[PDB]
């Protein structure tokens, strides 16, 4: 895996690869690792595939029920806290799962990192997965809060790309989403083979 | 001590066409270095529009099969309609994850038709992680089947080739070919190949023969 | 089964709980028991119904229970229910102590018992406890304190109050001789002697018939003491020497 | 790995913690806060296991606040400390033990300033000064060398600076910035973050 | 003379259930109309004081994006049922990745019918039936659908139905104006007309609430302005 | 009056009034008919409507591929019992991979429904059932009462004014065993229509049919699918 | 346990136990509350002044959280139960959700609790009604009212308890935009409304106010006597020079 | 059962024209010890089916008790329905898998033979719940020794007569007695036909030992 997300002036950028492995064997390269919880809430996905999918889906259910009950939309902090609380009750049982809850809140752009270990921290930028370090490199070397939209897109896409270059367990296609105040938008979905041609020559 | 698992072999394949869906599997049930039976297809007809392939540990295969049957019936009694293919996929996901801490040792591939009549494959992992595919292999010889279909159906690594959609005929011969090749290298794959074709007309069953060694 | 049920936790058409009121009627027949709050302490004074020539007297008291090193209580009604509630009170106090490592604030203890009584009024189908309680104590939050709790699970903090037989007249009599902010333990004892004198059906009042305890603050520690017969006799005699004195002016 | 430090003065309690939230080999947060306001005059510095820290700390916090709402007055720092110690000790031999080391800073209207130290085994001990984490091994001795019971808050802050600088010198972990707060008769006061202009 | 909550009358009915049916008759009257262009639900709010904020009176709620519900009688009882319905729909979405048919939801809620009793029961189990009546209006694969449910648990599909105090009269007035081909505007108009007839207070934009569920649009609660624009053509 | 309100109270005449009161619930619903040939089992149910704007109440329910039922009484209890039967059938298929013999399912219904008639605070099931099934003993029509008693029938009718239908069936029992499917459904429809005044008769809007047999799984015909059965019937007398 | 149906339907379709509980509420001390622009005020009448009783230990106004306060009318013990459970819930909400609590939410919780007690075996409806008051984030001041039945609504101003209809009518005829245009004027409105039913005093009235992002503030009898003096002055400077 | 004690070895099965035949020795072994040399490891489950069992004999006795009770329970009704061999096989599969999933297996490997509705049935059931149908079956060492012989014949001649199948079985039992160190020269043969289930008494296997005098040359 190799997901990453950072918040700047114009919302929250979210990006991921799509590779899924079963050992050294590449089981898939067409995995949607950015779960669409709500039209304003996204959840990245890294680690145990079934674990992430199931728990974030359940999170989506819970957020929907919250929306119906309280006649208002759930906050990013509340969603992340919900997921964290659900996951914590299974601590030590072997759930492998590291996700990012991103969205736009009444407090503006929101981004949280939530672990199967029990972590839950808000922050500006985050990178999760086997290739997270490689992404962290370029992302940190190119990040700014005053980044223009297309620039942020380039930064995220490139970071995930370099990550796929070094990390043997990351590849497939770079997917890119943008979270704005009126909801999120599916920015891009470029295959790595094409991005190679674009970035090298 | 005591192990509640035993690998029984078996290979499984599903291809999705524009108006069809193929679900095929070998018919060899084995254990250790021995053959249990040569007449054991891994294909299970769920509905007129949906066929399931289950490989791995035979106990969990049987159990999961019967469970899926029962729950199909339940859904039918509850909503007065048959389960759509994608619905069966989601249900299967939940059922598989329900044993997250004592998994069914089963590789599952669902092949059928969606609500628009088009073909669809859904590939699963033993604990419920699934996705929709045009074509996927699973089971012992999976790594032998996948790369060819990536080349021939996905047209990958081929320069200036035409993207002609897969016809039922070509798909059929492709299935027979990959299974025949797998029978050469995989020791768990052999005896016979059962193929299940799913169209608007219904479900056909064909049976090619594989080597017995 | 449904026939034998007396429906103890059910609203009456007027919007009231009959078993609670009947329990109040039970309390009205029990020995008179009052308490007064002062500036240098707080005291309890109760009529003794266990007054017979052949009784053995093997306890420090009869209607005065020690609950906590900073708290004591007196009781009126069914004595066994009183035993249950007092034991439970001690339990609660020791739990709070075990948890926070400091004495339980008086009001918290009272509310803690009252929640149980209320619970007995709302569900379970059991009869409520026919017991009213008076609580005296000291804590670092509100100093000296007097409380009263009824079987309804309801409670309140008082500067002086009474509970038991002839409680009403005793309350008005306390209203008359009250002294907000100017009360000392001695004058409070005088008041207690007076009220208990007029309210107790058997007049003259020997020290045999009453029971008085005081809670005071002395050198950092809290002292709870039950007065001996002699001291009570002193208070009574003084009351008569103040009653035969005011009657001279005629 | 996390670092806590507490220094009690005659009428105040000075507390400080690192601002690093790290996982694996990377710092994931440079502004992490390890302190929890429980009363208007009580701070809880919790550190340790992944989810155990926040879970336990927030549980204690909300229970203290519940006490405040139920009774109209706040728990004393001592009562608080023994409450947390009771909770932590009760879960010690249970199915769900909380692996947390903690400090409790407080000011009482009666007893004055107070600092408490708690093992993950829930052993509560009052101290003029304490520290948690590996960094403690490098700082405690310093605190032994220069601490006096009558130390002024300015001198206390300077001492804290000596400690943190020592961390910058000998400790192999990064730890560039530190949260610093003080507690007195006027409650909790946030101070300027002690930081070292590395990069 | 007191008896068990699961006692039968000599006529062959449960006393408590019948009494609940009697309880419905004291509730705010509501009307639901089914139309191939969508389903509409209207209900009077019965404001008992000018000081009472009318926007805090909701007798029409959203079960899901494709299903809305109107209620009459003891509303407090209805809240539980509503939440149960929402939870059921979300569970079904989680499990099967699809929306619930209106009939399935209605049936699911209807399963909590005679789930009451004394002996041989759970500590938190219901002691009495729900004194409320429900109209489920929604759009599924079978198009627009309207269902009715009463404390007996008997649920049935209706083309047009009125529940509440003015049940009979409003039902007659409904029978007089319903043909299985009305437009949604006609349905809303008729609903508000019959409502104005049966209501004791003057029908206005803050006196009632109206909501529609149509094949192309989600559950929509009519705002003040839209309500006015329909009341306009009285 | 003192033996009326509890199911655990015998009357001095050796009767249980709550059970009988529960039996009265069956007669409160719309009538239904069940009959069997030698190859087919058929349920014909008269659906009832509140107003003309309300759809007609479901009266025929699917249990298993070889078993269906027709209800008469409290729809909630009906749904309960139905779900029970469905569950038992599913269990039988899960365990033995063969369909549950109808008679055994009926026996289980008896056992289950008997329990609450003997416990304080409990109540009998306020519903009567007609069960049509097919197994390797042929077709079967069963009847279950709130009294937890069950009957194996050649033909039966339960509910409001079902006496007429009963009287009809009792004359054509001898014909039933040899009829083809269409004639069987015919007889069922005539029996059903006997329970109506001459001012009203059967319609595609108020008649449901359930059929199971050696050549057919249990199927339910409701609206336009009922017409091939109604169209082919006498004009009836007055 | 006690598996007995207590609250059941009557042949006319009534829940007698709930109605009885409402009658128990009717016997309670009058409790009123009004909602203003930047303030919200709750006042309770006949506090049963015995003058030998500590006023603090018998207050009918309780804070549930820093955000929400609440007054009640009816059985005081039941009210203690409900209040404590409400406080616990207010904390649990913070535990499961980072955000605090909305007035509507805690009101809904209390209402649901009461209803649950109207439909559960072996239990018995709470004999209280509650006036819940708060200033949830977004600044919007809100006041709600609950009922033993489980029903709950929002109000601009309301009253419960002994002679609640009288104070309801008074408030209906007196709630304007001119009134409650200033904080002191809203408080004066509450005091007047209370005086329109209380046994003519001021030492019988307990009034408390919540304002903006501040904490709950209870009014001392001195300040209450001051506002009552201004009210008795406005009743002789605008009602004496015209009548 | 986590540690099997007294056990029985191979169990053979094979279909023939109008019936099914099953074989199993009468030995219960306590490790390498031939402890109980006279026990039946074959049960008559009603008139249409029959069961042979390998593994822990006690667990087999348990299953024997349970199955016997089920058959009695059914026979009490007399409603004209009875357990088909396939049904019994399905039940047994369900049971073994259930015990497997409780991490408390019944240490048995079983062969169910049957004849109902004119069709011959032969089913295999594991202790893990692995079950299947086949024209020939062999458990334990049989699966390595007897089964290859059985398949050789059945792929050269699918349909066998009863005498042919019986001969095949006899020869297989001979091979097993030769090569299986935990077998015994005293076995039983059970047969299902339309006439019912018949278990033939203590049989012995003729043995050739001429290759004993081939040491030198
Ligand atoms: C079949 C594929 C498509 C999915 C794959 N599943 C699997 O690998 C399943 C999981 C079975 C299981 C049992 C018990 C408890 C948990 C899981 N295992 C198997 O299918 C069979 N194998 C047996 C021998 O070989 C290895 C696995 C998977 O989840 N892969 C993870 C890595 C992993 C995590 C935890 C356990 C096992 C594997 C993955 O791709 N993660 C990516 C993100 C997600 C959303 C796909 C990333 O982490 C990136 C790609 C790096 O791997």
């Amino acid at each position: 895996t190799t997901t990453l997300a950072f918040k700047f002036r114009h919302g929250v950028i979210v990006a991921a690869d799509s590779r899924a492995t079963a050992g050294a064997y590449i089981a898939s390269q067409t995995v949607k690792k950015v779960i669409e919880i709500n039209p304003y809430l996204l959840g990245t996905m890294a680690g145990g595939a079934a674990d992430c999918s199931f728990w974030e889906r359940l999170l989506a259910r819970q957020c929907r029920i919250y929306e119906l009950r309280n006649k208002e939309r759930i906050s990013v902090a509340a969603a992340s806290k919900l997921l964290a609380n659900m996951v914590y009750q299974y601590k030590g049982m072997g759930l492998s799962m590291g996700t990012m809850i991103c969205g736009w809140d009444k407090r503006g752009p929101g981004l949280y990192y939530v672990d199967s270990e029990g972590n839950r921290i808000s922050g500006a930028t985050f990178s999760v997965g086997s290739g997270s370090v490689y992404a962290y490199g370029v992302m940190d070397r190119g990040y700014s809060y005053d980044l223009e939209v297309e620039q942020a897109y380039d930064l995220a896409r490139r970071a995930i790309y370099q990550a796929t270059y070094r990390d043997a367990y990351s590849g497939g296609a770079v997917n890119l989403y943008h979270v704005r105040e009126d909801g999120w938008i599916r920015v891009s979905s470029d295959n790595v083979a094409d991005l190679h041609e674009k970035y090298s020559g | 001590r005591f192990s509640p698992y035993v690998f029984n072999g078996g290979t499984i394949l599903a291809i999705a066409g524009e108006d069809f869906a193929i679900v095929a599997s070998d018919t060899r049930l084995s254990e250790g270095f021995s053959i249990h039976t040569r007449d054991s297809p891994k294909c299970y007809k769920l509905t007129d529009k949906t066929v399931i392939g289950c490989s791995g540990f035979h106990g969990d295969c049987l159990t999961l099969t019967k469970i899926i049957e029962a729950r199909l019936k339940m859904y039918k009694h509850s909503n007065n309609k048959a389960m759509t293919t994608g619905a069966i996929a989601a249900m299967l996901s939940t059922i598989l994850y329900s044993r997250r801490f004592f998994p069914y040792y089963v590789y599952n591939i669902i092949g059928g038709l969606d609500e628009e009549g088009k073909g669809a494959v859904y590939s699963f992992d033993p604990v419920g992680s699934y996705q929709r595919d045009s074509f996927k292999a699973g089971g012992s010889a999976s790594a032998m089947l996948q790369p060819l279909l990536d080349n021939q159906v996905g047209f990958k690594n081929m320069q200036n080739v035409e993207h002609v959609p897969l016809s039922l005929d070509r798909a059929m011969r492709l299935v027979k070919d990959v299974f025949i090749s797998a029978a050469e290298r995989d020791v768990y794959t052999g005896d016979a190949l059962r193929i299940c074709i799913v169209t608007k007309e219904g479900i056909r069953e064909e049976t090619v023969s594989l080597r017995k060694d | 089964s449904r026939r034998y049920d007396s429906r103890t936790t059910i609203f009456s058409p007027e919007g009231r709980l009959y078993q609670v009121e009947y329990a109040m009627e039970a309390i009205g027949h029990a020995g008179t028991c009052l308490g007064i709050l002062a500036n240098d302490g707080v005291l309890l004074a109760a009529e003794r119904r266990n007054i017979h020539k052949l009784l053995d007297e093997v306890f420090f008291s009869e209607k005065i229970y020690k609950l906590n090193e900073d708290m004591a209580c007196s009781v009126a009604g069914i004595t066994s229910d009183a035993n249950v509630l007092t034991n439970e009170l001690r339990l609660i106090a020791q739990r709070y102590l075990l948890q926070y490592q400091e004495p339980i604030p008086c009001e918290q203890l009272v509310t803690a018992l009252c929640d149980i009584k209320q619970a007995y009024t709302q569900f379970g189908g059991k009869r409520p406890f026919g017991v009213s309680l008076l609580y005296i104590g000291w804590d670092k939050h509100y100093g000296f304190q007097l409380y009263q709790s009824d079987p309804s699970g309801n409670y309140g903090g008082w500067k002086a109050t009474c509970i038991g037989n002839n409680s009403a007249a005793a309350v008005s009599m306390l209203k008359q001789d009250y002294k907000e902010g100017e009360m000392t333990l001695k004058s409070a004892l005088a008041l207690a002697i007076k009220v208990l004198n007029k309210t107790m059906d058997v007049s003259k009042l020997s020290a045999e018939k009453v029971e008085i305890a005081t809670l005071t603050r002395e050198n950092g520690k809290t002292v709870i003491r039950v007065l001996k017969q002699k001291e009570v006799e002193q208070l009574i005699k003084k009351h008569e020497e103040e009653e035969a004195k005011a009657e001279r002016e005629k | 790995m996390e670092y806590l430090i507490g220094i009690q003065g005659p009428d105040y309690v000075l507390v400080a913690s690192d601002r690093v939230a790290a996982s694996n080999i990377v710092q994931m947060k440079d502004d992490h806060d390890k302190m929890f306001k429980m009363s208007e005059k009580i701070l809880l510095l919790c550190v340790g296991e992944a989810g155990d820290t926040v879970q336990f700390a927030e549980y204690i916090q909300k229970n203290v606040q519940l006490y405040k709402m139920r009774n109209g007055y706040e728990l004393s720092p001592t009562a608080a400390a023994n409450f947390t110690r009771r909770n932590l000790a009760d879960c010690l031999r249970s199915r769900t033990p909380y692996h947390v080391n903690l400090l409790l800073a407080g000011y009482d209207e009666h007893e004055g300033p107070a600092l408490y130290y708690m093992d993950y085994l829930a052993a509560l001990a009052k101290a003029p000064f304490a520290a948690h984490g590996y960094g403690a091994f490098l700082t405690l001795s310093i605190l032994d060398r220069y601490y006096t019971p009558t130390i002024s808050r300015e001198r206390a802050v300077e001492l804290l600076r000596k400690c943190l600088e020592e961390l910058q010198k000998r400790f192999i972990l990064n730890l560039p910035t530190f949260s610093v707060r003080i507690i007195d008769k006027n409650g909790i006061h946030d101070l300027d973050n002690i930081s070292f202009p590395k990069q | 003379y007191d008896r068990g909550v699961n006692t039968f009358s000599p006529e062959g009915r449960l006393f408590q259930v019948e009494y609940a049916i009697e309880a419905i008759k004291l509730g705010s009257t509501a009307i639901g109309i089914q139309t191939s262009e969508g389903v509409c639900l209207a209900v009077e709010k019965r404001i008992t004081s000018p000081l009472m904020e009318p926007s805090s009176i909701e007798k029409i709620v959203e079960i899901d994006a494709h299903i809305g519900c109107a209620m009459s009688g003891l509303i407090a009882d209805a809240k539980t049922l509503i939440d149960k319905a929402r939870v059921e729909t979300q569970n079904h979405w989680f499990t099967y990745n699809e929306t619930m048919t209106v009939e399935s939801v209605t049936q699911a809620v209807s399963n909590l019918a005679l789930q009451f009793g004394e002996e041989d029961a759970d500590p938190g189990a219901m002691s009495r039936p729900f004194g409320v009546a429900l109209l489920f209006g929604g759009v599924d694969e079978k198009g627009p659908q309207l269902f009715h449910m009463d404390p007996s648990g008997t649920f049935v599909q209706c083309d047009a139905r009125a529940i509440g105090s003015a049940s009979e009269g409003a039902q007659s007035s409904l029978q007089e104006v319903y043909h299985k081909s009305m437009t949604l505007k006609e349905a809303i108009k008729s609903s508000l007309i019959i409502l104005k007839q049966v209501m004791e207070e003057k029908l206005n934009a803050t006196n009632i609430e109206l909501a529609t569920v149509q094949p192309g649009q989600n559950f929509h609660m009519f705002t003040k302005e839209e309500l006015e624009e329909v009341i306009k053509d009285i | 009056n003192q033996y009326d309100n509890d199911v655990t109270v015998w009357s001095p005449q050796g009767r249980i009034h709550q059970i009988e009161y529960a039996m009265e619930a069956v007669k409160q619903g719309s009538a239904t008919v069940g009959l069997k040939s030698k190859t087919h089992a058929v349920l014909v149910a008269l659906k009832r409507a509140q107003s003309e704007l309300a759809a007609h109440q479901k009266k025929i329910l699917h249990v298993d591929n070889h078993i269906g039922i027709s209800i008469a009484g409290l729809t909630a209890d009906a749904r309960l019992l139905c779900n029970f039967m469905r569950q038992e059938c599913l269990d039988s298929r899960f365990v033995f991979d063969r369909p549950l013999p109808v008679s055994r399912l009926v026996s289980l219904i008896g056992s289950k429904t008997q329990i609450p008639t003997q416990r304080y605070g409990r109540r009998p099931y306020g519903v009567g059932l007609l069960i049509a099934g097919y197994d390797d003993m042929g077709p079967h029509i069963f009847q279950t009462c709130p009294s937890a008693n069950y009957f194996d029938c050649r033909a039966m009718s339960i509910g409001a004014r079902s006496q007429s239908a009963r009287t009809y069936l009792e004359r054509h029992m001898s014909e039933f065993m040899e009829c083809n499917l269409n004639e069987l459904v015919k007889h069922g429809l005539r029996a059903l229509r006997e329970t109506l005044p001459a001012e009203q008769d059967l319609t595609t809007k108020n008649v449901s049919i359930g059929i199971v047999g050696k050549d057919l799984e249990f199927t339910i015909y409701d609206d336009d699918d009922v017409s091939p059965f109604l169209e082919g019937l006498e004009e009836r007398p007055q | 346990s006690y598996d007995r149906a207590i609250t059941v339907f009557s042949p006319d379709g009534h829940l007698f136990q709930v109605e009885y509980a409402q009658e128990a509420v009717k016997k309670g001390s009058t409790a009123v509350g009004v909602r203003g622009r930047d303030i919200v005020v709750l006042g309770v009448e006949k506090k049963s002044v015995a003058k030998l009783q500590d006023e603090r230990t018998v207050r009918k106004i309780c804070a549930l959280d820093d955000n929400v306060c609440m007054a009640f009318a009816g059985l005081t013990a039941d009210a203690r139960i409900v209040i404590n459970r409400a406080r616990v819930e207010c904390q649990s909400h913070r535990l499961t959700v980072e955000d605090p609590v909305t007035v509507e939410y805690i009101t809904r919780y209390i209402a649901s609790l009461k209803q649950r007690y109207t439909q559960s075996n072996g239990r018995r409806p709470f004999g209280i009604s509650a006036l819940i008051v708060g200033f949830d984030f977004d600044g919007t001041p809100r006041l709600y009212q609950t009922d033993p039945s489980g029903t709950y609504h929002a109000w601009k101003a309301n009253a419960i308890g002994r002679g609640a209809k009288s104070v309801r009518e008074f408030l209906e005829k007196n709630y304007t935009d001119e009134a409650i245009e200033t904080d002191d004027l809203t408080i004066k409105l509450v005091i007047k409304a209370l005086l329109e039913v209380v046994q003519s005093g001021g030492k019988n009235i307990e009034l408390a106010v919540m304002r903006r992002d501040q904490s709950l503030k209870i009014l001392n009898p001195e300040e209450i006597e001051k506002y009552v003096a201004e009210i008795e002055k406005e009743k002789e400077e605008n009602e004496k020079k015209k009548q | 059962t986590q540690n099997p004690m007294v056990t029985g070895t191979s169990v053979l099965g094979v279909k023939f024209e109008g019936g099914v035949v099953i074989a199993a020795d009468m030995l219960g072994s306590y490790g390498s010890l031939a402890r109980f040399r006279n026990i039946s490891r074959i049960m008559r489950v009603n008139n249409s089916t029959m069961l042979g069992a390998s593994g822990d004999y006690a667990d087999f006795q348990y299953l024997k008790q349970v199955l016997g009770q089920m058959v009695i329970d059914e026979e009490l009704l007399g409603d004209g329905h009875s357990y088909s061999p396939r049904a019994i096989h399905s039940w047994l599969t369900r049971a073994m898998y259930s015990r497997r999933s409780k991490m408390n297996p019944l240490w048995n490997t079983m062969v169910i033979g049957g004849y109902a509705d004119g069709e011959s049935f032969l089913g295999y059931v594991d202790m893990l719940g692995v079950a299947y149908e086949a024209p020939s079956l062999a458990t334990g060492y049989g699966a390595y020794l007897a089964q290859p012989l059985l398949r050789e014949v059945l792929e050269k001649q699918p349909v066998l007569s009863q005498t042919e199948a019986r001969d095949l079985v006899e020869r297989c039992m001979r091979v097993l007695y030769y090569r299986d160190a935990r077998s015994y020269n005293r076995f039983q043969i059970a047969t299902v036909t339309e006439k019912g289930v018949e278990i033939e008494g203590p049989l012995s296997t003729e043995t050739n030992w001429d290759i004993a005098h081939m040491i030198s040359g």
